[PDB]
């Protein structure tokens, strides 16, 4: 629960950053 | 049968995988968005010929604004996921948790549609300070948290007459205090809802120092407006405390009860 | 008959029609009395010409005496009708209730026989003052405030001994820091009763700043100050709010049983 | 036998006559000795072609001392008269009552003793500030006070870690507001004792604001002093109520066993 | 069998002679290494030809550190006495008192490996602040520092809960504090952060007066953080409370069982 | 109750605009 | 009781301003 | 018990001061 949850987390700040990162 | 599934999910985080994930997804973005509130008005130091320090926010308007985003639509997703697997929907939409999920939610939909009205103050002060209430979503993660409204709830009586007696005895300490200092040189107590700022200082036992009797009368009344205060805010107190107690022991006895 | 019938309509509002609509309305104009009162003490703008802002009840001193008028009436006329419907008259007139109720219509008539010295100040101000004693006739609407006059009743002796406890203490800690204080470069300790307005404000906790110690000794006494008032006036705090308690509760037990 | 029945007429005024107009008479000089000491510091106004306005004890330095002679030599006549009338007497020099009035009745005879050095400051300043120890002798009248003092004797051990503790506290957390704070410009904070001040002040929750930090790790670490204080205090005042509550509840069990 | 001997003297200091004065020789200068890390940072006068006042650990440099290391050598040689005589060496590392002891010994020896950088900040100033926590080991000496310890152990989810509300309510009224008052002239609330600062001195009631409100709005939200922060710290006092007089009530039992 | 207290209000406040209007 | 307390006081009281007028 | 912490307490302050009277 806790590492599914934190792999879901990883990947929603890497799709942040890579917004960020094209704006 | 799948809808009640994804209602016992979402009721209770840790009976399933899928559900404790999103309790804790949820849960992390809540304090992101907490946290990135509080940063964007930090000063960033100025920038490269900037004439003054530029807050967080405003430097890096962008960063803030994708970060906001993802932060409103996981809430948005979570909400319209509890809304579509509700039992008794209006029931759901009118229970407090709704109300906080759909404070915290749209002051960024209404932002979006005044963004010829961000620059201009009054509305964007108010958006701002109504993200602040997205940490009252943390009430599903912690359970004093809802104790402390249950006991809120509980002691709704003794809160009202609190409000009550602290009114009354601000209004008559406040008419007090002005027509004893009102005469003083350079006097601050210029009206008696001015006194009222003096009067509500006094009474918690702050003690601002910003505004002081300076004549006799006024030392008199001010040090019987602090005492007064104490009693009147006291009166509550033990009753919350109590009731706090009572709900969280109840809690443990079902708790125990059930395993 | 008539005269049991109106005083049991104006001890019970709720029984009849006529009584909850008399309750209502001299509620209404408590709180318009009180609101008033605050009020014309605000500035309300420099009017045309004016050298400076004038307070509201200056600049529509005709309306605010119109209203204080109506408020004085209605009060008078809900007085006089107690005094006539009351079965045992000057049992009604030393009750606490008509010490409230004179002590609010006074002042209007005292300023109307006084109106050459309303300009004159020192008894002006007082009749000001009074006014806000109109207040406590929300005692009649509101139960909570009862309760807090029975348990202040309840309480003396402990109420006496909370003041005569801190009056010894003032007097001690006020001597010592006065001693401790005097010699100090531009020292507000010039007296002994001086340094009372210290010692009250640190007993309680306040702590204003603008009389502080600068000595050493100063400091000490200061500290065992603020100690020592924290202990007396929490001696008499539980008492009154278990006081407080225990009346709301027998209401309550009194309530239920008859109902 | 005319020994026992004044005693039994000094420690029962209410039996005789003569024993309550005796208790009387030294109340009303207990009251009119600390009236008159609080009273002789208070400036008088500038006497005719005097510099500056002088204080009251100074202008009537005849008067007051013609005052306190009378309230000494009453206290004085008291006293022996109590001794004399003791069953055992070296018991009675001893008891908490004597101390309290020798420590009255004192500094009146080492002031004549020392009437060379009346002007010299030090002694002088000391024999005045002991004399607001006869406020105590107000023991002897009020039972609200003996109580206080037995609950105090009651509740030694707690009152013994309550100044432990808090001087703990006041230790760690001058140090660390000190290194915190030491390197701030015009700092305040110019070593461990002077932030003996700033914590003693934070923690009791005075904030005169004469001392506040300016640093990051400054404000940190205040706030937590400000909580631990609360804490450390807390913890022996419900002691000391519950106590001053039984002692009260036992004296009027008997009072009402007895009578 | 000399182990569980030595042992048990150190557990038990009353029971043999050199236990009892182990246990005070280490009482005494646990007392007099708090009493010099004081003493060190007080200005001790301008030395013969000085530019300015030194402190006593400047101007007496030796003494002070020949004073901390006989401390430090009597703490080092008491605690490895205690890992020599553990019957599980490991489970005494592990506790609590061996960290306090560990705590109190290394900042010396860090100190003697980093000589070099005794002149650089930072890392000197975090050592002499670590020092103090000499203090702690006093707990082996007091009962009620052991008691105090136990309740604040009984009391953690109480504890984390009054972190958590209070970051909740501190992190709310900040915000809004900050965006009421970031508009006034020369507003010390220059970000929400800057504004945590008044927010925590607002809720404990210190009140020290450096950040006050000036708007309207200012007011208002400053007068119910007040409120807000004084029933926030109030729900786990009882408990703390309660749980210190129970575990105190259990020690005394248990005495008296034994004896 | 609440209304005829209402409408009596309404009316008494009435008597106040029109005294305040006359004077 | 009362009145031959304050009886007595106001004698010492007469005393005490005897005194403070002479000297 | 007291008496004998006392002994050692004076000698080991000795000891400290002589250490300091050397350097
Ligand atoms: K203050
Ligand atoms: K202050
Ligand atoms: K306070
Ligand atoms: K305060």
């Amino acid at each position: 629960g806790i590492a599914i949850a934190l792999l879901v987390i990883l990947v929603i700040c890497s799709l942040i950053v890579t917004s960020v990162i094209l704006l | 049968t799948a809808r009640q599934r994804v209602w016992r999910a979402f009721e209770n985080p840790h009976t399933s995988t899928m559900a404790l994930v999103f309790y804790y997804v949820t849960g992390f973005f809540i304090a992101v968005s907490v946290i990135a509130n509080v940063v964007e008005t930090v000063p960033c130091g100025s920038s490269p010929g900037h004439i003054k320090e530029l807050p967080c926010g405003e430097r890096y308007a962008v960063a803030f604004f994708c970060l906001d985003t993802a932060c409103v639509m996981i809430f948005t997703v979570e909400y319209l996921l509890r809304l579509a697997a509700a039992p008794s929907r209006y029931r759901f939409v009118r229970s407090v948790m709704s109300i906080i999920d759909v404070v915290a939610i749209l002051p960024y939909y209404i932002g979006l549609v005044m963004t010829d009205n961000e620059d201009v103050s009054g509305a964007f002060v108010t958006l701002r300070v109504f993200r602040v209430f997205r940490i009252f979503k943390f009430s599903r993660h912690s359970q004093g948290l809802r104790i402390l409204g249950y006991t809120l709830k509980s002691c709704a009586s003794e809160l009202g007459f609190l409000l009550f007696s602290l009114t009354m005895a601000i209004i008559i300490f406040a008419t007090v205090m002005f027509y004893a200092e009102k005469g003083s040189s350079a006097s601050k107590f210029t009206s008696i809802p001015a006194a009222f700022w003096y009067t509500i200082v006094t009474m918690t036992t702050l003690g601002y120092g910003d505004m002081v009797p300076k004549t006799i009368a006024g030392k008199i009344f001010g040090s019987i407006c602090s005492l007064s205060g104490v009693l009147v805010i006291a009166l509550p107190v033990p009753v919350i405390v109590s009731n706090f107690s009572r709900i969280y022991h109840q809690n443990q006895r079902a708790d125990k009860r059930r395993a």
